[PDB]
């Protein structure tokens, strides 16, 4: 049966634009809606319905997957207070993640919400009229459908989870996270085991070290390098309170030559020694709120490099780390970024179980334009664009990094 | 016809109009009352009574002389509720595939052949008046898709799209263009052939209660399609004439303006700096401002290249897609696309985007990711980008820019003036250079301030400024600096917009000051930035 589902109060269904899509794009999706048009998922609407949702086609595979963007439906639709984060997920040696996301299909939407998920396929050169069509079946991508298929989920789960009680199993969205101690092989052999169960119907988390400050060190220092040094550990004051350059800036009294040579006063080498001693721990009392947005800053470090924290109050790190450019993305920033953001945001749910709030350095046009050719996840975090303050980078630069 | 009709209903619980019937002449109703008999037989309309509290203002106009008539649906329409967009993206000549043969048929009374929900009907109540406001007047409703009506147009090209999916279908090698009351109908097959399909079209329309005729009001190509001529084999610019004239006014002069900034995206040389300027000051969009010499003059350089015939090609799918770029001056780029050499599909320039502080290289990029969306719409695919910067400027500017920035599959093309740096801060303090400490200080609200330096070797100056800003001095120390060291300098500052110059090492500003610093910056032979916390 049907469960009504409505929006919240006062709310409009969403009429968001459909954005321009490739050839091969459109072609897929047309095929892939024609067959779901047959097999009564998708039905053609008029043009009494005036709601719309983008859509897109993504890739692992060579077969192309449908994407839509229900980040507006889901905001919009009612709430229905889901699955309480287990803390232990990040605790586990590894962790597997699944597409359940074909299990609502079997399931009917309610008819007098239909309307709302209406799509629309583009024609190049705007020589055909958009392929408009809407669900009758709960859509991949709205949250409505994880929920209201929940105690189907829950009840074919059980079997397993008892086989398995080591295992720990989450759910987000389309997704499915298995979390297990065991080996690579009997972990793999037992989420196949998994599969298989599912059908019938690599993710190391605690290696996620949390990691500091280093400061540099030198045989001699130079006014510039001192400088340097002094304006990062005043930024990072904002941080840690107790960290200090006054006896630093004293040896930066004078007129001089960037690259001349200054000796270190005693007074100084502990200032710096003292600072050291500080960075080498993460702030006190940062603790996460869960009635409270994720956030997730980027900065480009350059060289492939990006940095990244994830917060709720500025200052106040929860989790911050680097990414390196995958093999391949050599050339190409947004791969990088999107690669990045889907990364950051996986380890957001393994975490606290949400999606974190974006802040990209990048100009929206860019990304808007590009980011879809290189996304893979099922969901779609929420994402702004900003102008990554000099500073800020210069810091986090400074995180170590391995022996080897 | 027999068309399933569209459920149509009204804006959140809004009511129908009751807007009331404006008075007209004897001779105005007899007209009215002739013509909605007509329509009452035809189908289109039906008398109706006393049921109906709704109403809509009817009026009686001559054309180009018969008496004819005009409902106003201002009101139905503005309480009607939405539907979705009609046709905003319209296709682009050079997305259009060549064709063998091109028809255009013309749906006549298309509106008024497709039935109105029977629910929503009672809205579009209207009466015709009696001779100076006596007995009741004459009062009906549409059956059919009314004639300005908000729901109209959307709905009538659904009814138009489900009674094409047969054909379509069955007619795979033919390609039909819906389109206000017209239907663009292509083929590669042969004349006699396309010629019988049309007919077969032509008839199936009929089929459901679509006039669309033959021989007297048929169109003829080319075809007129957003400032182009459209033929078959392929497309030509709708040649743009300039008045001459004595006496220009500013009207006038915008207009003017408009029309040449329209043709400078075909043509190529299209200028009006001159023409621009005369706007300067103006006191009244009637007022007559004489063009100078040299208002005349490129008026008359613009007359001349507009005489010129620009042509163009189709898009063949079989063959690359390619763009080239050129910067035609700062902050100006030109761009054509095509496939063969010299046979445009399409070209276009942009104007020079007066940002608050970029440079060439970013700016080369909006121009790439501004085309690529275009070409992602009027293809669904994007060119191989042909771009007057060395693989090494690129490689160098991006790989250290703060920004996320790309450039799909592109190749150099020695077309110049290239795009390069025009500078590049040194990542390391200069040895040997002379350092100066600068230092700009302002009372904001006094707008009175100084600037200087003090260099290592001794050198000193400062300067007094009067209504000036903090940020202003600051720069202007760094200016100074500039100024008075030799071609290799280091520059310390608490600036913090000076941090930001060194992030992003700008090579146009908003501000004419940064500007001053940039000609300096391209000037030295090493320049070496560094920022350290104030106080
Ligand atoms: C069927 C459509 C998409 C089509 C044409 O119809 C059309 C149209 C609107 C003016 C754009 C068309 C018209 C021409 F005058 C020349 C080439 C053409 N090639 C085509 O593929």
């Amino acid at each position: 049966e049907t469960v009504p589902v409505k929006l919240k109060p006062g709310m409009d269904g969403p009429k968001v634009k459909q954005w321009p899509l490739t050839e091969e794009k459109i072609k897929a999706l047309v095929e892939i809606c024609t067959e779901m048009e047959k097999e009564g998922k998708i039905s053609k609407i008029g043009p009494e319905n005036p709601y719309n949702t983008p859509v897109f086609a993504i890739k692992d595979s060579t077969k192309w997957r449908k994407l839509v963007d229900f980040r507006e439906l889901n905001k919009r639709t009612q709430d229905f207070w889901g699955i309480p984060h287990p803390a232990g997920l990040k605790k586990k040696k590894s962790v597997t993640v699944l597409d359940v996301g074909d299990a609502y299909f079997s399931v009917p939407l309610d008819e007098d919400f239909r309307k709302y998920t209406a799509f629309t396929i583009p024609s190049i050169n705007n020589e055909t009229p958009g392929i408009r069509y809407q669900y009758n079946v709960l859509p991949q991508g709205w949250k409505g459908s994880p929920a209201i298929f929940q105690s189907s989920m829950t009840k074919i789960l059980e079997p397993f989870r008892k086989q398995n009680p080591d295992i720990v199993i989450y759910q987000y969205m389309d997704d499915l996270y298995v979390g297990s101690d065991l080996e690579i092989g009997q972990h793999r052999t037992k989420i196949e085991e998994l599969r298989q169960h599912l059908l019938r119907w690599e993710l190391h988390p605690d290696k996620w070290t949390v990691q500091p400050i280093v400061l540099p060190e030198k045989d001699s220092w130079t006014v510039n390098d001192i400088q340097k040094l002094v304006g990062k550990l005043n930024w990072a004051s904002q941080i840690y309170p107790g960290i200090k350059v006054r006896q630093l800036c004293k040896l930066l009294r004078g007129t001089k030559a960037l690259t001349e040579v200054i000796p270190l006063t005693e007074e100084a080498e502990l200032e710096l020694a003292e600072n050291r001693e500080i960075l080498k721990e993460p702030v006190h009392g940062v603790y996460y709120d869960p009635s409270k947005d994720l956030i997730a800053e980027i900065q480009k470090q350059g060289q492939g490099q990006w940095t990244y924290q994830i917060y709720q109050e500025p200052f106040k790190n929860l989790k911050t780390g680097k990414y390196a450019r995958m093999r391949g993305a050599h050339t190409n920033d947004v791969k990088q970024l999107t690669e990045a953001v889907q990364k950051i945001t996986t380890e957001s749910i393994v975490i606290w179980g949400k999606t974190p709030k974006f802040k990209l350095p990048i100009q929206k046009e860019t990304w808007e334009t590009w980011w879809t050719e290189y996304w893979q996840a099922t969901w779609i975090p929420e994402w702004e664009f900003v102008n990554t303050p000099p500073l800020v980078k210069l810091w986090y630069q400074l995180e170590k990094e391995p022996i080897v | 016809s027999p068309i399933e009709t569209v459920p149509v209903k009204l804006k959140p619980g809004m009511d129908g109009p009751k807007v009331k019937q404006w008075p007209l002449t004897e001779e105005k109703i007899k007209a009215l009352v002739e013509i909605c008999t007509e329509m009452e037989k035809e189908g289109k309309i039906s008398k109706i009574g006393p049921e109906n509290p709704y109403n809509t203002p009817v009026f009686a106009i001559k054309k180009k002389t018969k008496w004819r008539k005009l409902v106003d649906f201002r009101e139905l329409n503005k309480r009607t509720q939405d539907f979705w967009e009609v046709q905003l993206g319209i296709p682009h000549p050079a997305g259009l595939k060549k064709k063998k043969s091109v028809t255009v048929l013309d749906v006549g009374d298309a509106y008024f052949s497709v039935p109105l929900d029977e629910d929503f009907r009672k809205y579009t109540a209207f009466t015709i008046p009696s001779i100076n406001n006596e007995t009741p007047g004459i009062r009906y409703q549409y059956n059919v898709l009314p004639q300005g009506w908000k729901g109209s147009p959307a709905i009538f090209q659904s009814s138009m799209t489900k009674i094409l999916e047969p054909f379509r279908k069955q007619n795979p090698d033919i390609v039909i263009y819906q389109y206000m009351d017209d239907l663009y109908v292509g083929s590669d097959l042969e004349i006699g052939q396309h010629r019988t399909k049309i007919e077969e079209l032509r008839q199936h329309l009929l089929r459901w209660g679509l006039t669309t005729p033959d021989k007297k009001h048929q169109k003829e190509p080319p075809f007129l399609w957003m400032g182009y001529e459209l033929h078959p084999d392929k497309w030509t610019v709708q040649p743009i004439v300039l008045p001459e004239k004595d006496s220009w006014t500013v009207n006038d002069i915008q207009k003017l303006v408009g029309k040449l900034n329209w043709a400078s995206q075909i043509y190529p040389g299209i200028k009006v700096r001159q023409l621009c300027k005369l706007l300067r000051g103006t006191k009244a969009l009637t007022e007559v401002i004489p063009l100078t010499e040299e208002a005349e003059l490129e008026l008359a350089e613009n007359r001349e290249i507009l005489k010129e015939p620009v042509h163009g090609v189709y898009y063949d799918p079989s063959k690359d897609l390619i763009a080239e770029i050129q910067k035609q001056g700062q902050g100006q780029w030109t761009y054509q696309i095509y496939q063969e050499p010299f046979k445009n599909l399409k070209t276009g320039k942009y104007a020079r985007m007066r940002g608050a502080h970029t440079n060439d290289v970013k700016q080369l990029t909006e121009a790439v990711q501004k085309i690529t969306t275009e070409s992602i719409v009027i293809w669904g695919k994007t060119p191989k980008f042909k771009l007057p910067i060395q693989k090494e400027t690129w490689e160098t500017w991006w790989t250290e820019y703060w920004q996320a920035t790309w450039i799909p599959e592109w190749e150099f093309v020695n077309t110049p003036p290239l795009v390069k740096l025009w500078y590049q801060l040194e990542k390391e303090p200069i040895v040997g250079a002379e350092t100066f400490y600068v230092d700009g200080a302002a009372n904001r609200e006094t707008k009175l301030g100084k600037a200087g330096y003090v260099t290592n070797r001794g050198r000193q100056k400062v300067v007094t400024l009067t209504d000036t800003t903090n940020q202003k001095t600051e720069l202007q120390a760094i200016y100074l600096a500039l100024q008075d060291s030799g071609l290799e300098v280091n520059i310390v500052t608490d600036s913090q917009y000076a941090l930001g110059i060194i992030q992003a090492q700008p090579d146009q500003s908003e501000s004419e000051l940064v500007n001053q610093i940039i000609e300096q910056l391209i000037k030295k032979e090493k320049v070496y930035l560094a920022w350290v916390p104030a106080h």
